[PDB]
């Protein structure tokens, strides 16, 4: 199964679970700098258009 | 400009929860609680907002009424007669 993974599979698999999906964020400590969720959510995609 | 997130203040022992904007309705209970809210908000300010402007209308309804009365002629034709 490992030998059957290539760039195309990784690009397709990652874009199915990572790209444009709502993430769950957990913080602890001095997290004032931690960006707002909308800033975090909008980081899932590029070119912003 | 010498001020950004990280050094704004010291916040301790406060936990916040939030939802993804896609997992919640944008207009939740709009008229269910928003309309009863606006009635609450208006009452809290109608005793400090309305009376100052109610007086202005009273000035309007009297300052304009007297102005037309001035332009209206008055029956002062006596002492001349025929």
């Amino acid at each position: 199964r490992i030998a059957e993974v290539d760039a195309r599979v990784v690009r397709e698999v990652c874009s199915k679970y990572f790209y444009d999906q709502c993430p769950a964020v957990a913080g602890f400590g001095p997290i004032e700098q931690l960006p707002d969720y909308n800033r975090i959510r909008s980081g899932m995609f590029w070119l912003r258009f | 400009m010498g001020r950004q997130f990280g050094h704004l203040t010291r916040v301790r022992h406060v936990i916040t929860y939030s939802l993804s904007p896609f997992e919640q309705r944008a207009f939740p209970h709009y008229f269910s609680k928003g309309i009863p809210n606006v009635l609450r908000r208006t009452r809290a300010c109608i005793l400090r907002v309305a009376p100052p402007f109610v007086a202005f209308y009273l000035v309007y309804t009297w300052g304009t009424q007297e102005f037309e009365k001035s332009k209206r002629k008055n029956p002062a034709a006596y002492e001349n007669d025929r």
